RNA sequence: CGCAAGACGGACCAGAGCGAAAGCAUUUGCCAAGAAUGUUUUCAUUAAUCAAGAACGAAAGUCGGAGGUUCGAAGACGAUCAGAUACCGUCGUAGUUCCGACCAUAAACGAUGCCGACCGGCGAUGCGGCGGCGUUAUUCCCAUGACCCGCCGGGCAGCUUCCGGGAAACCAAAGUCUUUGGGUUCCGGGGGGAGUAUGGUUGCAAAGCUGAAACUUAAAGGAAUUGACGGAAGGGCACCACC
């Protein structure tokens, strides 16, 4: 029986999308339905950012960021717990959770 | 309420749907409640027409006395705001309330201890008082409906459009309500503003509770 | 281009962005309006100037989306490729 | 609403309404007595005019068209005549 | 809905009720039909007249103010074209394209949109040999088109 | 639970009463489009309705995602 | 006996069919 | 730090757009094309759907050139394993790319033919048009952009409702069906045998289109419920569990 309304993806009045490779994997999914999750992210955490700042040649300055839009196969997100199961009620829910 | 003298509106109690704010309805708009409107305004909210407000309350009213008994009219309210209003309504006009908490089954259940099988519901707010509704579509119930703008109007047999949101405007109405089931009956005159205060009926939020405690002496 | 002797005399090769700034420019929701221009100086040096540009969300702008035309795009990117031209 | 006036439906709702779907079809457009401030002559303009409406004996050119109604140029005034 | 496309577009001209003339337009239907010869030998089409007429002339419908439409006008004096000019427009814009189409065989798009205009010219001819305002002699062959202007 | 009385501040104290009320405001704040509803009954002119300068740059909806 | 190889299979033994019919030609 | 070649067009990139479908994403130019809206323009039934016939038709595959970066059917190894002609790893020919010619098939899917009418509500979005306080830019007014608040048409959608339908899942269409008739094309008739044999036909080939029978069989199947089960996800308990 047909599962999601939207057949997985996001794709309506197309008919094709450019696929895209899993990062964890490498297997060829459509961009639209591969789960993308944007990462801003520390290049160092919370150990180093005291070590690093104290041995900084300057006075205030701040930390780069790395920015990495990861892409992930829906077998490469479910195994990396990215994305659960949810009930047959909160599938239909589509806000990002909190 | 219509094309007669006796029933119209008079000028105090306009100036008590203004003060109230019964003419702010809320941003969004029923599509069965598109004919109790005038125009939006600036910041979108919408502003009911008090005449048919009044319109709404006298018809409602008028529902109210045909009742003989009035020990079977429920007098609803969940939400906060009408559980003091309809407590003193039943008070004024020997209704039966329902303030807070509406066990389901009271009207379908005839084994329950809050079975009550009414003639004629009053309800603040469709939405907040959705139960009631339902099960007034298994024991053939009248609705009368207190709706806001966008106050559902699925089984509301009359909508007595108001702002049912605000504190002041809920209380006012149902004092409103209760003076003119009153007047009809022949409880009061016409001629006398009446003696009860639309104050008494008005939600009292606990910081002004807590407002009266300290400020006697 | 020269060392004298303990100075290693420098010249200007080219200008570019910090990879964590241009990233943290890219967000989803607008437009990226990209131009390049190849140029000479007054003097024989020729350069390939790139820009980067971002339609910006408006103070009171309630939709989500700031994206442009196609058309408002290249209006943009022809400006820019007419200023690099212009000022190099 | 089940009860809807069909027949007779309030001015603000059929000017609202598409012009083919009005309950008696009725066009959206109107004739401009555009005159320019340089020349004498009162020039007959459609509202929706998609060509150049010159001056004849040319003082200025009047309109320029568009999607929808013309730009009338900055300078004439305009009179919507009816019958 | 659209011949050749899934566009159910609803951009059609809406007529006024009223039939009759209005107060304001002092050009009697001779001097209509005079203004109508001068943009016929000028050498516009009914349509080109009829646009030329309600912008600059303030003249909504000939067929109100006159009798009768602006081809049967151009028609009666014979300023009308021998072929019709919807037919006429169809042919040109079939010339046009297959002119692109000699140098540009890649492009498939084009061959698919000259095969659509082809059964739009050969459905009017079908129409207009019915109404004899073209021989039964006449086919559009796209070897013999490019004289056809 | 549900004792004789109930429970002399829901009963005795919930007949609490101001002097005046909260609605004898002596300047009611109004905008011009309830004055012009009021216009279009017989309370065409009150001496109580103080209407303010309407508010401009319509700037209410709560911005998407 | 997944369809797609069901099919390979058959589509095998198929040219398996125009090789003993090939001989009498 | 350069050089060369060939692929590919990240992020922006959306339940966004365009296209008959397959499909389509660096810049700029040329070329014809196109829907939608606008229209007091024109023709005046020209139309809807369609045996025959026809155009386009992913990927793989075939033939003759050009090129060969990456990746990689076959193959050579290296592991795992009981075996492992597989999953994992290193190489790797055809191929992947371009040109000309085939081939005409995909879960080519919305598993939903096309046209038309009618029957709910809601806020969004994309295109055009029309109207309306205000803010901002070209500042020097305009008028145009950018927001803002509405309306209209057309489109991709979403939420919601005892419209109604349906075996249900679900569908504003899959409704307006025993209260059964708006038009029309294709097509199904228990499961297998079988998309097989055979004949024709198209193709260089691989194969495609059309396509049975004997025989065999009491079920195969659809949706949903409860349970058990999982080498799925989360929560909870226990010194017959751990610390």
């Amino acid at each position: 029986t047909k599962k999601r309304r939207n057949n997985g993806r996001a794709k309506k009045g197309r008919g094709h999308v450019q696929p895209i490779r899993c990062t964890n994997c490498a297997c060829c999914v459509p961009k639209d339905k591969a789960i993308k999750k944007f990462v801003i992210r520390n290049i160092v955490e919370a150990a180093a950012v005291r070590d690093i700042s104290e041995v900084s040649v300057f006075d205030a300055y701040v930390l780069p960021k790395l920015y990495v839009k990861l892409h992930y196969c829906v077998s490469c997100a479910i195994h990396s717990k990215v994305v659960r199961n949810r009930s047959r009620e909160a599938r239909k829910d589509r806000t990002p959770p909190p | 309420s219509g094309a007669l003298d006796v029933l119209q509106m008079k000028e105090e109690d306009v100036l008590k749907f203004l003060a109230a704010g019964t003419h702010l309805g809320g941003t969004n708009l029923d599509f069965q409640m598109e004919q109790y409107i005038y125009k939006r305004k600036s910041d979108g909210i919408y502003i009911i027409n008090l005449k048919r407000t009044w319109e709404k309350l006298l018809l409602a009213a008028r529902a109210i006395v045909a009742i003989e008994n009035p020990a079977d009219v429920s007098v609803i309210s969940s939400r906060n705001t009408g559980q003091r209003a309809v407590l003193k309504f039943a008070a004024a006009t020997g209704a039966t309330p329902i303030a807070g908490r509406f066990t389901p089954g009271t009207f379908t259940n005839q084994i329950q201890a809050a079975f009550r099988e009414p003639r004629l519901l009053v309800v603040t707010d469709p939405q907040a008082d959705h139960q009631p509704l339902m099960e007034a579509s298994y024991v053939n119930l009248p609705t009368i409906a207190l709706c806001n703008t966008d106050s559902p109007l699925h089984y509301v047999d009359i909508a007595i459009p108001c702002n049912n949101k605000g504190a002041h405007s809920v209380g006012l109405m149902w004092w409103m309500l209760a003076q003119e089931v009153l007047r009809m009956r022949g409880t009061i005159s016409r001629e006398h503003p009446w003696e009860v205060m639309p104050d008494l009926y008005f939600y009292r939020d606990p910081e002004e509770i807590e407002k009266e405690e300290q400020a006697a002496a | 281009e020269d060392v004298q002797g303990k100075n290693c005399l420098t010249n200007f090769h080219g200008m570019d962005l910090t990879r964590d700034k241009m990233c943290s420019m890219v967000k989803k929701w607008q437009t990226m309006i990209e131009a390049h221009v190849d140029v000479k100086t007054t003097d024989g040096y020729l350069l390939r100037l790139f820009c980067v540009g971002f339609t910006k969300k408006r103070n009171n702008q309630i939709r989500k989306t700031s994206y442009a035309q196609h058309q408002q795009v290249r209006q943009i990117r022809k400006k820019m490729m007419e200023i690099m031209t212009r000022e190099v | 609403p089940l009860a809807k006036d069909l027949l007779h439906p309030s001015p603000e709702e059929e000017k609202r309404k598409h012009k083919k779907k009005r309950l008696v079809q009725s066009p959206n457009s109107y004739f401009m007595d555009v005159k320019c401030p340089g020349c004498y002559k009162i020039t007959t303009v459609f509202s929706h005019a998609q060509t150049v409406v010159l001056c004849v004996g040319c003082s200025t050119v009047l309109c320029q068209p568009t999607g929808g109604k013309a730009r009338l140029t900055e300078g004439c005034s305009f009179r919507r005549k009816q019958h | 809905g659209r011949m050749h496309a899934p566009g159910k577009g609803l951009s059609q001209s809406a007529l006024p009720y009223r039939r009759s003339v209005p107060t304001w337009l002092k050009l009697t239907s001779d001097d209509v039909k005079e203004q109508i010869y001068k943009l016929a030998k000028k050498g516009l089409t009914p349509s080109q007249i009829g646009v030329i007429l309600r912008d600059s002339h303030g003249v909504a419908q000939v067929r109100f103010v006159t009798g009768n439409k602006i081809l049967r006008i151009l028609k009666s004096k014979g300023l009308a074209p021998d072929l019709p000019e919807d037919l006429y427009h169809l042919i040109k814009k079939a010339v046009a394209v297959r002119k692109h189409l000699e140098r540009n065989r890649k492009d498939k798009d084009a061959k698919f949109r000259l095969i659509l205009i082809e059964s739009r010219i050969h459905r009017l001819a079908r129409y207009y040999k019915t109404k004899r305002v073209l021989p039964p002699n006449w086919k559009y062959e796209s070897s013999t088109a490019s004289a056809l202007v | 639970i549900s004792i004789k009385l109930q429970e002399e501040e829901r009963e005795r104290r919930d007949n609490y009463v101001p002097e005046v009320s909260a609605l004898d405001q002596e300047i009611i704040e109004v905008d011009p489009d309830t004055k012009e509803m009021l216009k279009l009954l017989d309370f065409g002119s009150l001496s109580n309705l103080q209407v303010t300068q309407p508010t401009v740059g319509m700037n209410f909806k709560t911005p998407r995602g | 006996m997944r369809a797609k190889w069901r099919k390979k299979r058959m589509r095998r033994l198929k040219r398996k069919r125009r090789k003993m019919r090939q001989r009498s030609k």
